[PDB]
């Protein structure tokens, strides 16, 4: 669903700016709170055309359109492909210190739409 | 090195499950187009005994009342 | 964390010992099982020696350790020194006490039934644990997927195990326990070492062995193909320079040891190729739980992390078995903490009751109280 | 749909029970009559096992199901079970309760005079069933036609029954009872197959030949020359790689089983074919009664879809029997559903009223209120 009957946004939207900047959030502040959902907006983007990769195992999870993988690391300014090996696979060592992390655990869309 | 590994053993096994399924479905291929001619054989078949018992019902018919 | 007593999560082997705090995921401190003397005289008085030396203390420095193993299949040659190894394990990490939390263990598929109840016996007698419990190493990788129809072959150090352990457990035989994992890989590659004159005498180089192992070594997918490679010196000839000062280029000898784990030929019995054995539990089995079996087979243990593991059993067990179902082996990537993953679940099942032990039903039905009524 | 109480159609045997919605034509759910145990202790906790495992979800995982089979001609081993087998029908999806409708049911000719008591107990006790009833296999498949001068033989997994009804019912002895359809069939053929070695063991697989039975077994039209046939290998052996993965080439065994239908001989019995009991039949009526018999003879029971089933029977029956009349045998294409097709009809009539049984009905005459007023 997308369009409501009842509600019309584009007048409404009017109220809430209205409260924005009288009580105290200024456009910079507002950006910077956008900034986290102009984020997520980049990394909702991820969607996932189930990998049937493995031949047998269990099936992971490939994602060909990058750029929406890419633009979700962009804003975090973080290695677009450690990310997904640090997140989307689990990983620990151990010994005293405090491991490297770098070991692969491809898991099935659930628990990857799970972990999103 | 180690990424260099896990796509390079992705590569044997797609390389293994390809050469196997096309040799299959050649075999299969080649099959079908076996079964199908038996399909087209022994329908013919069936159509020749068809028209044959169907001759015989008219005949047994005919005969029936010429021995009335 | 603080409120409800909060129950500890472990898995002890023969050869590493997982453990961590409390309502965790994955193990936080996992230190080698090593217990030494120094057959030299410590300096004596540098301290009353005494510590065989354990955790990272020993395994920093196994120079001047005599590393005497004390847990081998089943017989412990000594439980003295299991007493002090414990003592280490929950205060001097994880700063907590026995005596107010639980306790969860892993149990080795026929093991002596002394046994069971002389470790009890530390723990309600002296450790005062009034909740605890020992369970099935395979069947906890189990209860962590989404599916109750897979069959399990769980191992590492101790002793190999091929469960079939999906709908139930223990019917005929099906099961098999073979002393041929971790511990025996290692004692016999420098046995095959000395072939080319390296000799891993004492066994503090023999873990060495093991630590060089798991870097570099893979099994080989055919022998008879990779014999003939041997001609050229780029896949064969690899570098490792000890950290000592020799480099062994161990070209023929890494694809070598791994083919005793296909041919137990090669250390004395008439047990079969790991996919034999795989017949062996299918054909006791009924008929019409065969070709739902093929398509999940859980492969649990890092041992099986060796490049070239995974792919040669899609070779050998659509040779000699029935092949119009779909050939399926599941083979967690990170595998060995499979069970840690199923331990920290029992710990937190509250079903868990109705098969734990109290600290009073140990009394009334005595020591043999744990396997004399649970499976 | 929505007025009047509306009654539901259904028809349970010894093997496949066929039931739907209601004013329906034929049967939309017929799952099978299967009900084991896990011999081997379900994961015991990945789920309280219990459920013996029944309907598409037992029949699509036999495999750890050690079916145990309830109901044998006449005694039910228990009837604890079938309680739950009939609190899924009428739910799971029906989606409607039998404490607003009516119930219609089969009987089994010359069954135990308790049972038919048993099973009413648990519908006006429990399911509180004001009105229901249970008519005769034969007689239903009969009133679905176009005359009130045929003779029927209904039979399926339950026991055979050679039923001349046409202008009336029950006079001498005529109808016959025979305790050999389905589950016989199914017994037989892994005797047989020991012969060549084959040797489907446990109950599990002997479900699996009856599902193979269903595609390309067929019936023996004359046993000596199809012998001599055996010398090609064209008409013999047959293809059917095994779901699971070994192929039976069913050539000699396809039309070898079928012959104990006409010859009892081979399980020990002096009932003679099929034919014989034909004319068992048609000799104790009146004389003036046979020349139309023969002129029409229904044959209703999906068990009649064997190929190679009618044809004999022309060539049996017109051997040792008077032979200046019509000799026609009805054997209805789809003669599985004749009694469903009957069924629904009975749920409809109104007259019904003068034959079915009132809620207090049962409480005026007893128990017995059901066979000891009508027949
Ligand atoms: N990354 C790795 N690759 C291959 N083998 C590994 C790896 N890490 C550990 N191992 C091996 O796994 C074994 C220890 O696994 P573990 O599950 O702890 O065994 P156990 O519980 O039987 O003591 C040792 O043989 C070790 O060399
Ligand atoms: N297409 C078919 N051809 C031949 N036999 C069939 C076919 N479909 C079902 N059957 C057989 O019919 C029998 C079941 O018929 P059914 O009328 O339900 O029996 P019952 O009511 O006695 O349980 C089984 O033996 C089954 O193998
Ligand atoms: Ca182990
Ligand atoms: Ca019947």
């Amino acid at each position: 669903c997308f369009d409501v009957s009842t509600i019309d946004d584009s007048g409404e939207f009017k109220i809430i700016v209205k409260a924005m900047e009288t009580l105290g959030l200024k456009e910079s502040d507002q950006n910077s709170i956008w900034r986290i959902l102009a984020a997520i907006l980049h990394i909702g983007n991820i969607t996932f055309a189930e990998a049937a990769e493995q031949r047998t195992g269990t099936t992971t999870v490939k994602v060909s359109d990058t750029k929406s993988l890419a633009a979700a690391a962009s804003c975090l300014k973080t290695d677009q492909q450690s990310l997904s090996i640090a997140l989307c696979y689990r990983s620990i060592s151990t010994g005293v210190g405090k491991r490297c992390e770098v070991i692969s655990v491809p898991m099935d869309c659930n628990q990857a739409a799970y972990s999103r | 090195a180690r990424k260099l590994v896990i796509i390079e053993s992705d590569l044997e096994r797609a390389e293994e499950r390809a050469e196997l399924s096309e040799g299959k479905c050649a075999e299969l291929e080649e099959e079908l187009k076996t079964v199908t001619n038996n399909l087209k054989s022994l329908e013919a078949q069936a159509e020749k005994y068809s028209q044959k018992e169907d001759k015989y019902e008219e005949e047994i018919k005919v005969l029936s009342d010429k021995l009335k | 964390d603080e409120d409800e007593t909060t129950a500890l999560v472990c898995d002890n082997g023969s050869g590493l010992v997982k453990a961590g705090f409390a309502g965790d995921d994955a193990p936080r401190a996992v230190f080698p099982s090593i217990v030494g003397r120094p057959r030299h005289q410590g300096v004596m008085v540098g301290m009353g020696q005494k510590d065989s030396y354990v955790g990272d203390e020993a395994q920093s420095k196994r120079g001047i350790l005599t590393l005497k193993y004390p847990i081998e299949h089943g017989i412990i040659t000594n439980w003295d020194d299991m007493e002090k190894i414990w003592h280490h394990t929950f205060y001097n990490e994880l700063r907590v006490a026995p005596e107010e939390h639980p306790t969860l263990l892993t149990e080795a598929p026929l093991n002596p039934k002394a046994n069971r109840e002389k470790m009890t016996q530390i723990m309600f007698e002296t450790f005062n644990v009034p909740a605890m419990y020992v369970a099935i190493q395979a069947v906890l990788s189990l209860y962590a997927s989404g599916r109750t129809t897979g069959i399990v072959l769980d191992s590492g150090d101790g002793v190999t195990h091929n469960v079939p352990i999906y709908e139930g457990y223990a019917l005929p035989h099906a099961i098999m326990r073979l002393d041929l994992a971790g511990r025996d890989l290692t004692d016999y590659l420098m046995k095959i070492l000395t072939e080319r004159g390296y000799s891993f005498v004492t066994t503090a180089e023999r873990e060495i062995v093991r630590d060089i192992k798991e870097k570099l070594c893979y099994v080989a997918l055919d022998f008879e193909n990779e014999m003939a490679t041997a001609a050229s010196s780029s896949s064969l000839e690899k570098s490792y320079e000890l950290p000592d000062g020799q480099v062994i280029t161990i070209g023929n000898e890494r694809f070598r040891c791994p083919e005793t784990l296909f041919q137990p030929s090669f250390i004395g019995m008439e047990s079969a190729g790991i996919h034999e054995t795989t017949y062996n539990s299918i054909m006791k089995c009924d008929i019409d739980i065969r070709k739902d079996l093929y398509a999940n087979n859980v492969m649990s243990g890092g041992t099986t992390m060796y490049p070239g593991i995974a792919d040669r059993m899609q070779k050998e067990i659509t040779a000699l078995a029935p092949s119009t179902m779909k050939i399926k082996i599941i083979a967690p990537p990170e595998r060995k903490y499979s069970v840690w993953i199923g331990g920290s679940i029992l710990a937190s099942l509250s079903t868990f009751q109705q098969m734990w032990i109290t600290k009073q039903e140990y009394d009334e039905a005595g020591p043999s109280i744990v396997h004399r009524k649970c499976f």
